[PDB]
RNA sequence: CCCGCAGAAGAAGCACCGGCUAACUCCGUGCCAGCAGCCGCGGUAAUACGGAGGGUGCAAGCGUUAAUCGGAAUUACUGGGCGUAAAGCGCACGCAGGCGGUUUGUUAAGUCAGAUGUGAAAUCCCCGGGCUCAACCUGGGAACUGCAUCUGAUACUGGCAA
RNA sequence: UAGCUAGUAGGUGGGGUAACGGCUCACCUAGGCGACGAUCCCUAGCUGGUCUGAGAGGAUGACCAGCCACACUGGAACUGA
């Protein structure tokens, strides 16, 4: 644009939103598993992804993926969730931190234990 | 004797009645390390053959760069297709600060310290052509003074 | 309408060098004559002459070296829509020193190196390279 | 010499007062253009003689009313 | 009363006082009017471990500034030298 | 904070000796320097430009026993200093007290010199320094303490050093066991296989 | 802080290894279990899942998440575009606004130069000094792109008069 | 979010403050501000600076320092320099 046009109407930024708005700029949030279940992903992938409908402390009702090889999350479980969506799942924008409050660690991991809340097996 | 550098090996393909014919393209640059650089682009059904064709084309097509102490003479802009590049001289120790294709071009041309950015598209072929255009349109104090009809000191 | 004769002069010179015209002719002005003085004395043109007392017509002879033009680039910086004034310690460099920056200082039209010599700032009329 | 300004009268409806529009010439911080900006100062006017559209020369003084801290010194021209 | 005193800077266990002329109400390391020198209590030898600007200090005392006790001792020692 | 692993694996990766062993014997009879370590050693590695820059940085770091955070501080300081950044970085690396001890020959290797430094067996200008990263300035007299002059380590180190090249910018004695650090070594004086503009470009990335 | 003691003696883990991106093969699983930042991977020979060996990076830390800037010339003042990719109002007139041909004179607002006053200290930067080095703390400088006057120049813009 | 303002804008006179002042009162004028964004609405302590950036900028103002505001909420004044 011309300089006069820019003076009259300056350049506008792009505000941007959060891919994880229910976190409310907090790295983790404590939520209650109002539901635990499985869902099938988008094509071309096919499997039974494990998810939970969680009620966070800020009142948000969200859906959170559960990683790891098998969980032990029944309803009313107190879990801690973090950001980072799952691509093949529609709208699932959060993970549950394994090994946090109730979402206990994956049984029998050896690599990347810190990502799944597994304490170091004895040498 | 001439320093060779392979930049990109890209698999193209044309479609025919039977199906698809997958060929290969090779982009290379040759440079003696002292202001004589050229680039070559060669196609062949096989990667080594394409590389050799690029090598021959690059050796056959070189240009003169009026280097100054292993760095550029003045800020320059290289414009080709959808690729614009900016190159600026730097005091020694800076090294080469450029992208992929530009790094190859400058390393083989013999520039040792330069700052550079690549705006627009970053397609290696057009980046190379723009960089070479910028170098071949970069002047030197001696010939600038010559064309203006003055002496080097009278210019700087 | 013609709202920048200085840009007109620079554009005439640029187009003439592009089209290999030997001389480019235009209406004259005090400022145009001063800029022609600067360009001539730093060797970007041979000669210039202003003929006429009611409609002064200025003629600039362009120079080409080995066939190529000499004025490879010539840009109007401080245009009417955005005047540019620089201080003696932010006077620009053109071609990292090889080029010139025609600057109108308080003592007349005179290049950036001369302005840095005489400790002056002023209006950056144009860049020449 | 005392600090002062010079502006253009835009209204004299006030009794013993005038409103003076003073235009300043500020280079824009971002875009580098020199833009016109005009400030309006309620100028005290004893006697009340200045008209709408005259160039008057004014000086800051003590507060005089709610929004009148400036006052006349002389009238540069009549319009 | 405007007082000439020591504002402690430095780090832990290693003080370094700045002799400042300040209103006696402000905080110790707070607003001052002028910095007239410094004093290093753990000053290693060979280094000028104490420097006062006696002309400015005398200016302030003439203006009526009061002098703290440690600053008075420093002035005595520096003018003794 | 120290690479307490096998040493010759580093030399095998970089393809060249880093003097990580004493030098009593050629390293060829101690490791397959030609072969990179691990199950896939004979594999022919096509390295990228980032590969070239990364390996160069590692090589020099491993030579001096420097870790990445400290080496980045060195690079920042070298860039900040006037002149050529690459040679300034090499000079700062050479100024390390452990490296100065190594060059002066009180340690057969830089790890040995580092342990001598860290066990308070070294003085600088008379004061004991046990900082393995202490920066030795011009004209300093790096010495060995009397209670540590009797260690066979220092002797064997001196007779191992004598059969190598003698750093010009140093003056060492075997009797008094001192050394004057005359000047800062120059990029020209140091080994020419180190190609430091790769480090410069890497950290400019 | 200095000296003495006894003995390697009390002290290494985390992430990753398909490309981006440094680092690769076996076994288990069989579009399942699962991974995932994107491209994507997994359907009986998986360097992409899980385990093992090997390796890479960093290191008393290592990753994940949250957040900001960068890359992003992706709001382009420096530094972008508008025939077909998003983008010339359907076309005109026209107030405010933006810009303004040419010569002489005058003014000194813009502009430039110089000086003065301030622009707190710290922080950033430069030259040094001190804590065994560094972090840290300091001395001096530079800088704080500014603003207000005053004195000059007045080429260019502005005013004013021809 | 396009019109807002009735002590509202100005004048005179009286009162009031440590001090100029619609600060307050009576009267007399009908003004004042706004497209260079008034009024309204939503967030927000401000700065030196911090983070990032080649830089211009962008984001933010934790610690430290300067200024302001507040002290359960809403108001008042008293003593006091
Ligand atoms: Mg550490
Ligand atoms: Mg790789
Ligand atoms: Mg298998
Ligand atoms: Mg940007
Ligand atoms: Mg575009
Ligand atoms: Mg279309
Ligand atoms: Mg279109
Ligand atoms: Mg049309
Ligand atoms: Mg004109
Ligand atoms: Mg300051
Ligand atoms: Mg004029
Ligand atoms: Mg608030
Ligand atoms: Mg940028
Ligand atoms: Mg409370
Ligand atoms: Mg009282």
């Amino acid at each position: 644009a011309t300089v006069n046009q820019l003076v009259r109407k300056p350049r506008a930024r792009k505000v941007a939103k959060s891919n994880v708005p229910a976190l409310e700029a907090c790295p983790q949030k404590r939520g209650v598993c109002t539901r635990v279940y499985t869902t099938t992903p988008k094509k071309p992938n096919s499997a039974l992804r494990k998810v939970c409908r969680v009620r966070l402390t800020n009142g948000f009702e969200v859906t959170s993926y559960i990683g790891g090889e098998g969980h032990n999350l029944q309803e009313h479980s107190v879990i801690l969730i973090r950001g980072g969506r799952v691509k093949d799942l529609p709208g699932v924008r959060y993970h549950t931190v394994r090994g946090a409050l109730d979402c206990s660690g994956v049984k029998d991991r050896k690599q990347a234990r810190s990502k799944y809340g597994v304490k170091r097996p004895k040498a | 004797e001439l320093q060779e550098k392979l930049i990109a090996v890209n698999r193209v393909s044309k479609t025919v009645k039977g199906g698809r014919i997958f060929s290969f393209t090779a982009l290379t640059v040759v440079g003696d390390g002292n202001g004589r650089v050229g680039f070559g682009y060669g196609k062949a059904r096989e990667v080594p053959a394409a590389i050799q064709k690029a090598m021959e084309k690059a050796r056959r097509n070189m240009i003169n760069v009026a280097l100054n102490n292993g760095t550029l003479q003045h800020p320059v802009k290289g414009v080709h297709t959808g690729s614009r590049v900016f190159m600026q001289p730097a005091s020694e120790g800076t090294g080469i600060i450029a992208g992929g294709a530009m790094r190859a071009v400058l390393e083989v041309a013999g520039v040792h310290n330069v700052l550079a950015k690549a705006y627009g598209s970053t397609n290696p072929i057009n980046v190379v052509r723009a960089t070479i255009d910028g170098l071949e349109n970069m002047n030197s104090p001696e010939m600038v003074a010559a064309k203006r009809g003055k002496s080097v000191e009278e210019i700087l | 309408s013609m709202q920048d004769p200085i840009a007109d002069m620079l554009t005439r010179i640029r187009n003439g060098q592009a089209a290999n015209k030997a001389a480019v002719t235009m209406p004259s002005s005090k400022l145009k004559v001063a800029i022609a003085n600067v360009l001539k004395e730093e060797g970007f043109i041979e000669d210039f002459k202003v003929e006429g007392d009611t409609k002064p017509e200025l003629e600039l002879t362009l120079k080409y070296f080995q066939g190529k033009a000499v004025v490879e680039s010539i840009q109007r910086v401080s245009r009417p829509g955005l005047r540019i004034y620089k201080r003696k310690d932010e006077l620009p460099k053109v071609m990292a020193g090889l080029g010139i920056a025609v600057v109108s200082t308080s003592k007349g039209v005179m290049t950036d190196r001369a302005a840095r010599q005489a400790g002056l700032g002023g209006e950056i009329i144009c860049y020449v390279a | 010499k005392i600090r002062t300004l010079q502006g253009r009268v835009v209204s004299d409806k006030m009794e013993k007062s005038i409103v003076v529009a003073i235009e300043r010439f500020v280079k824009h911080p971002i875009y580098g253009k020199f833009i016109k900006r005009t400030t309006k100062l309620h100028v005290h006017d004893e006697n009340n003689e200045c008209g709408i559209g005259d160039v008057v020369e004014i000086r800051e003084c003590r507060p005089l009313s709610k929004t009148k801290s400036w006052t006349l010194v002389r009238v540069v021209e009549k319009a | 009363m405007v007082t000439i005193r020591l504002a402690r800077h430095g780090a832990k266990k290693r003080p370094f006082y700045q002799v400042v002329v300040a209103d006696s109400r402000n905080a110790r390391n707070g607003r001052f009017i002028e910095r007239v020198g410094f004093f290093n209590p753990i000053a290693s030898e060979k280094e000028e471990g104490t420097r006062l600007d006696l002309d400015r200090i005398a200016h302030w005392v003439g203006q009526g500034a009061t002098i703290s006790d440690r600053v008075a001792a420093l002035i005595k020692e520096v003018n003794k030298a | 904070a120290r690479y307490l692993g096998p040493k010759l694996k580093l030399s095998r990766r970089e393809g060249t000796d880093l003097f990580l062993k004493s030098g009593v014997r050629a390293i060829d009879t101690k490791c397959k320097i030609e072969q990179a370590p691990g199950q896939h050693g004979a594999r022919k590695p096509r390295l990228s430009d980032y590969g070239v820059q990364l390996r160069e940085k590692q090589k020099v770091r491993r030579i001096y026993g420097v870790l990445e955070r400290q080496f980045r501080n060195y690079y920042k300081e070298a860039a900040r200093l006037k002149g050529n950044t690459g040679e300034n970085l090499l000079a700062l690396l050479e100024g390390r007290l452990d490296n100065v001890v190594y060059r002066m020959g009180f340690g057969a290797t830089r790890a040995e010199a580092r342990q001598l430094v860290s066990h308070k067996a070294i003085m600088v200008n008379g004061r004991v320094v046990n900082i393995a990263s202490y920066q030795v300035s011009p004209n300093d007299v790096v010495s060995i303490r009397e209670k540590a002059k009797k260690q066979s380590r220092v002797k064997a180190a001196l007779e191992l050093a004598e059969q190598r090249e003698k750093p010009t910018w140093l003056e060492v004695d075997a009797g008094k066991m001192e050394g004057t650090f005359k000047r800062k070594p120059e990029r020209s004086d140091l080994s020419a296989d180190i190609n430091e503009h790769l480090i410069v470009e890497l950290y400019s990335k």
